[PDB]
């Protein structure tokens, strides 16, 4: 998965995430065309019966955010992550940290991120203090020895009153902010 | 050089690889607007962040009108071929097929979406054609580029799936891994874009790659056909909203769960005001942990495609079934076997579709 954010002169917002699944898909390629095909259907449940089971012609249950925010009826803010189901986690610490707590985006963005679905399961960032996972690990959480990234956020933020756009990429990747200032 | 962070006046552009977000910044140079610039980044990645994202693939593409003042979610999610079965997934004895083995197999393969996504966005808001925008993609697959450290960590990472496949004679050239530096030449999937650029969609949706495609995913196990191909379309959905901080928040309905969790975890959330904290004290990450466990309980149990299942949605974001779930939620203990809760108590209806363990 990667996601993607752009925003134009006019007002027009894009907030875009997008996939093959697993890193490169199936791994399966179409013979002498070069293109790598998804594994999207392993993300239905492998176990039949459920709001999530595989049926021909359903789509698999994805867990894609791309998300717009808005203020006085104006969109203010992108955000979207790669991950899984952490995107969710991801897209979620992202907006606690620059509204909630207030912090500057590119900071939001890096501010160590948790994600945990279940009582088995559980991913930190580096940065994430020793004694609080201990702590948390104490009371019965399952954090594990070492930190992992988690997400990839890029998120636009864009001001109203000073005709302005500002650009955010997620040092997780390699990714670019690119402003434009015409002429 | 690149820059993770910037600002300008007449727009922006943010991806995951310099290339793509050079080829987006150009578009908007030149007088194309947003979703003109995103449709040339998503050709633009599937060429540079290639086991990411691409034609071989989907997405949920969300776009604010300018104009019109309208949100909208161009929806490429790939559908299941007509001769998927429920239980496709299973061995003989009706367990799982491994993970790592599973998402091999020619039955993981959906019908791809996200050409036809680009279609129909350029349909709606283009300002410049697929010829125009496909361009720049077409020649960094002809000519290559220098593989970034990301791409080459994959590479090797992944070299034992793609080892199998055809993949190997772009990724793996002489047996070994490309690295980071080294140029990647993409001489059969430029020539897919010069199809698509000359034909249109068609150019994947039918024809010679059409068939190519079903019949790659037969040997591979999988049921798809060229009628699949032909039958596939995009949706338009409806973003969710919600409000939070004197914000509107535009989301992402099923068939993704994540606008419905995105929304439950946040209206969980805003009941601690979690400020009063600090932003790395324990009592933070608690309640971040809390949460999450009883909202991916939810989704494991309610969440699926709306074409075919009743999504609770109603009930999920309820603020008396939100209230209920921020009271199962301590400083001092954990939930150590977090559940579902009932959103039925809250909305009408009922589910048409079972509780099912899944391993």
């Amino acid at each position: 998965t990667t996601h993607f954010t752009v925003a134009d002169r006019w007002g027009n917002v894009v907030s875009y995430t997008t996939t093959i699944e697993q890193l490169f898909g199936t791994g399966i390629m179409v013979p002498d065309y070069g293109v790598i095909l998804n594994n999207e259907l392993t993300d239905f449940d492998a176990i039949p019966g459920g709001a999530n089971e595989v049926q021909p012609n359903k789509r698999p249950l994805s867990s894609m955010t791309p998300t717009i925010l808005f203020k006085d009826d104006k969109p203010v803010l992108t955000v979207g992550s790669p991950g899984g189901a952490t995107i969710i986690s991801s897209v979620l610490q992202t907006i606690l940290y620059h509204i909630e707590y207030g912090m500057e985006l590119k900071a939001a963005v890096e501010e160590p991120r948790i994600y945990t679905n279940s009582m088995s399961s559980y991913r930190y960032e580096d940065g994430v203090p020793k004694d609080v996972l201990s702590k948390l690990n104490g009371m019965g959480h399952k954090f594990g020895t070492s930190p992992v990234d988690i997400g990839n956020v890029q998120s636009i933020s864009i001001d109203h009153e000073n005709g302005t756009f500002k650009g955010v990429a997620d040092s997780s990747r390699n990714g670019a902010a690119i402003g434009i200032n015409l002429k | 050089e690149y820059k993770q962070v910037d600002v300008g006046k007449d727009g922006m552009v943010a991806t995951a690889h310099p290339l793509a977000s050079e080829i987006g910044a150009d578009v908007l140079k030149k007088g194309g607007n947003a979703i003109d610039a995103a449709v040339a980044i998503q050709f633009a990645l599937n060429v540079t962040e290639p086991m990411m994202s691409g034609i071989g693939g989907g997405g949920f593409m969300m776009v604010y009108d300018g104009k019109t003042k309208d949100t909208t979610i161009i929806d490429s999610r790939e559908r299941a071929p007509a001769g998927a079965t429920p239980d496709m997934f299973l061995d003989e004895n009706g367990k799982a097929i491994p993970f790592s083995e599973r998402v091999t197999k020619g039955t993981a393969v959906g019908v791809p979406g996200t050409l036809k996504g680009l279609e129909e966005a350029l349909d709606k808001w283009g300002t410049r054609s697929m010829k125009q925008l496909i361009t720049p993609s077409i020649k960094l697959a002809e000519k290559g580029f220098p593989i970034d450290s990301v791409l080459a960590e994959a590479i090797s990472d992944y070299q034992e799936k793609l080892s199998r496949t055809a993949a190997k004679d772009v990724f793996l050239p002489n047996g070994e891994p490309l690295k980071e530096g080294d140029t990647l030449i993409q001489k059969d999937l430029a020539k897919t874009f010069k199809l698509i650029r000359s034909k249109g969609t068609d150019a994947f949706y039918k024809g010679k790659f059409a068939k190519t495609l079903s019949d790659t995913v037969q040997d591979f196990g999988g049921s798809m056909t060229e009628k699949d191909l032909e039958n596939y379309d995009i949706t338009i959905d409806e973003p969710i909203w919600g409000d939070y901080q004197g914000y509107q928040i535009a989301t992402t309905p099923p068939p993704s769960s994540g606008g419905i969790f995105l929304l439950q975890m946040l209206k969980i959330l805003d009941h601690f005001n979690l400020s009063q904290y600090d932003v790395r004290s324990w009592e933070k990450y608690q309640l971040l942990a809390e949460t999450m466990h009883l909202s991916y309980a939810d989704r494991a149990s309610y969440a699926g495609d709306p074409e075919f299942v009743n999504v609770p949605l109603k009930g999920l974001l309820h603020p008396d079934y939100i209230k209920e779930r921020q009271q199962l939620i301590n400083l001092d203990q954990v939930n150590k076997k977090p559940k579902a809760g009932d959103p039925w108590k809250y909305q009408e209806g009922s589910a048409n579709y079972k509780q099912v363990e899944q391993p």
